RNA sequence: GCUGCAGUUAAAAAGCUCGUAGUUGGAUCUUGUGGAGGGUUCCCCGCCCCUUGCCUCUCGGCGCCGGCCCGAAGCGUUUACUUUGAAAAAAU
């Protein structure tokens, strides 16, 4: 079930058994890497590169054409960001609710939902700090949070 | 030079120098001169199959094999035409490293890659034999005596390229790994 | 049941259900024994020869005896492995 | 969440045997499940079985013969020594004449009668009769 | 389900009816197709559950629009699946 | 009540949700032929790929007409588990 809601829905992707590239695909490994390097200059995060490539080109799974996952391809050229994808989007969501509560102090539902976002930031940062993606002295703060996404 | 097969001390054998001569002389005609370049064949053998006939196995080094498969559809058809009624397969020169935990010397200074495990090598050898066709799925049957059989499903397109060689695939995989395999076609596939 | 001299010591050996391989008890009054006629292959007529099955009372009351008798009659030659 | 896979496999067989079904599907598969099934099959309590590859841990289909009264798991994998094995078979078995405890030992997964011939102790996995 | 149906050989009409994650082995319902338009005729490839508003190499303003399920084509000349 | 109890109505589930310590945590990384004891395939030797996994010294006996071999040692990533040795008053 979901970690902070009573729901237990089932929707997700389902990959095929066959890992091979199909015979009709015209692209090749190093031309797929150059298209990844061009899309990264526009500020697109790794999750957005994979949908642009799936929708408008033949590549269903980049990992099956090129033997690497696309965050590794960007890191080996220094093109990847420092703060990771999901922790960036969680911190960007918490500053929007805090801008609401400064003028709407009667909104007790918004007060409750902010506890459930910031406790999910603390759980994900504690994971990245043990795997050396973040400094041991890294800390989310309710005053500093606006400066993390500028 | 000729006699390209095997490490020092093993090289002079008549059969294996014969197959490697028959490979390296074929670059001299104008068609395969466009696409062969004296590329290494590491070994070859001639082996018995269940009908009382014979077949040959050719061993190719890993960084060369991605180029051999791109021309194998003509190159094996020329070799199966030239030899005396034989069947041919190309396979990779894979190495297995031993289990580090209490079955080898081990230390922190180098780690065994999972690409060098026995399981990752034996299930890659199965893909080389069938090459003109693609594996659609596997099943394993355990018998009342405690033995195993593997059932392999092959794609329904390209039947004409492999149906006459399933009887050599079982005998070759038996002699490369010690295991019984059957090759079959699906009822339907999604 | 046998002893170390190899002789048998049960009162009787009870029957088992043909569909299910479980023992039919002395008070299972919902259970049955079915009996079915064989016919000669030249003229389709009764020769006095027959086949038999026994069915558990628990399988009858859940409604599974009709399909069990059919599977048994296809496993023997009677329904001839086509339908 | 799913804390233990062997307990699912045996509970799934045990519910199918009591309904009188002729086959059952076990998912996820494991190296421990395939070795436990093999010990029941070698003693004659189940039929033969087949494994399906799906690239995600796999599945098993098993054939049932109607002979099995029960199979089960002891959840903490307690250690046992040869002097204490008598107390466990006095607790868990229906008679001295039939039924088996299953142990894991450094000589392999095995029947509690084989552990006495091999002079070895181990950890408890489960039982059948 | 009767007492005795075998589980190793589902018919293709038993398998096509059930959810993608609950089949005997998993497989997607989505597909790739090749698409073509009037005025400029360079053929292009599209995914049937697209989220992007696709623009063709022929520079027309919309090839297809996104939707809560399958994307809908702008009356293009092909909806033909690729075979594999 | 560990083995081994109970909590709809007999005694008994915090009004509801978050959360640090504590307890618990998914799949995966080397096998069959030959010989002895015993069977009609598996437990001890030697093998498809590694069988103590390596290695080459030097103080130190062996085998033979200097040189090449076979028992120590560096040691096998660290522990629980299990089986075996040693060492623990008498009386009860």
């Amino acid at each position: 079930g979901r970690m902070h809601a009573p729901g237990k829905g089932l929707s997700q992707s389902a990959l095929p058994y066959r890992r091979s590239v199909p015979t009709w695909l015209k692209l090749t490994s190093d031309d797929v890497k150059e298209q990844i390097y061009k899309l990264a200059k526009k500020g697109l995060t790794p999750s957005q590169i994979g949908v642009i490539l799936r929708d408008s080109h033949g590549v269903a799974q980049v990992r099956f054409v090129t033997g690497n996952k696309i965050l590794r391809i960007l890191k080996s050229k220094g093109l990847a960001p420092d703060l990771p994808e999901d922790l960036y989007h969680l911190i960007k969501k918490a500053v929007a609710v805090r801008k609401h509560l400064e003028r709407n102090r009667k909104d007790k539902d918004a007060k409750f939902r902010l506890i459930l976002i910031e406790s999910r930031i603390h759980r994900l940062a504690r994971y990245y700090k043990t795997k050396r993606v973040l400094p041991p002295n890294w800390k989310y703060e309710s005053s500093t949070a606006s400066a993390l996404v500028a | 030079s000729a006699k390209i097969v095997k490490p020092n001390g093993e090289k002079p054998d008549e059969f294996e120098s014969g197959i490697s001569q028959a490979l390296l002389e074929l670059e001299m005609n104008s068609d395969l001169k466009a696409q062969l370049r004296e590329l290494n064949i590491t070994a070859a053998k001639e082996i018995e199959v269940g009908g009382g006939r014979k077949a040959i196995i050719i061993f190719v080094p890993v960084p060369q094999l991605k180029s051999f498969q791109k021309i194998q559809v003509r190159l094996v058809r020329e070799l199966e035409k030239k030899f005396s009624g034989k069947h041919v397969v190309f396979i990779a020169q894979r190495r297995i490293l031993p289990k580090p935990t209490r079955k080898s010397r081990t230390k922190n200074k180098q780690k065994r890659p999972r690409s060098r495990t026995l399981t990752a090598v034996h299930d890659a050898i199965l893909e080389d034999l069938v090459f003109p066709s693609e594996i659609v799925g596997k099943r394993i049957r355990v018998k009342l005596d405690g033995s195993r059989l593997i059932k392999v499903h092959l794609d329904k397109a390209q039947q004409n390229n492999v149906e006459h060689k399933v009887e050599t695939f079982s005998g070759v995989y038996k002699k490369l790994t010690g295991k019984d395999v059957n090759f079959e076609f699906p009822e339907f596939q999604l | 049941m046998q002893n170390d001299a190899g002789e048998f010591v049960d009162l009787y050996v009870p029957r088992k259900c043909s569909a299910s391989n479980r023992i039919i008890g002395a008070k299972d009054h919902a259970s049955i024994q079915m009996n079915v006629a064989e016919v000669d292959k030249v003229t389709g007529r009764f020769n006095g020869q027959f086949k038999t099955y026994a069915i558990c009372g628990a399988i009858r009351r859940m409604g599974e005896s009709d399909d069990s008798i059919l599977r048994l009659a296809k496993a023997d030659g009677i329904v001839s492995k086509n339908f | 969440v799913r804390m233990n896979v062997l307990a699912d496999a045996l509970k799934s067989i045990n519910n199918a045997e009591k309904r009188g079904k002729r086959q059952v599907l076990i998912r996820p598969c494991s190296k421990v499940i395939v070795r436990f099934l093999t010990v029941m099959m070698k003693h004659g309590y189940i039929g033969e079985f087949e494994i399906i590859d799906d690239h995600r841990a796999g599945k098993i289909v098993v054939n049932l013969t109607g002979r099995l009264n029960k199979c089960g798991v002891i959840s903490p994998r307690f250690d046992v020594q040869l002097k204490d094995l008598e107390k466990w078979q006095n607790n868990l078995l229906p008679s001295r004449q039939f039924g088996f405890i299953v142990l894991t030992t450094s000589a392999g997964i095995m029947d509690h009668e084989e552990a006495r011939r091999k002079h070895t102790g181990g950890k408890i996995l489960g039982f059948f009769f | 389900m009767p007492l005795a149906k075998d589980l190793l050989h589902p018919s293709p009409e038993e398998e096509k009816r059930k959810h993608k994650k609950k089949r005997l082995v998993q497989s997607p319902n989505s597909y790739f197709m090749d698409v073509k338009c009037p005025g400029c005729y360079k053929i292009t490839t599209v995914f049937s559950h697209a989220q992007t508003v696709v623009l063709c190499v022929g520079c027309s303003t919309v090839l297809c629009q996104p939707t809560g399920g399958k994307a809908r084509l702008t009356e293009g000349c092909s909806f033909r699946r690729k075979q594999h």
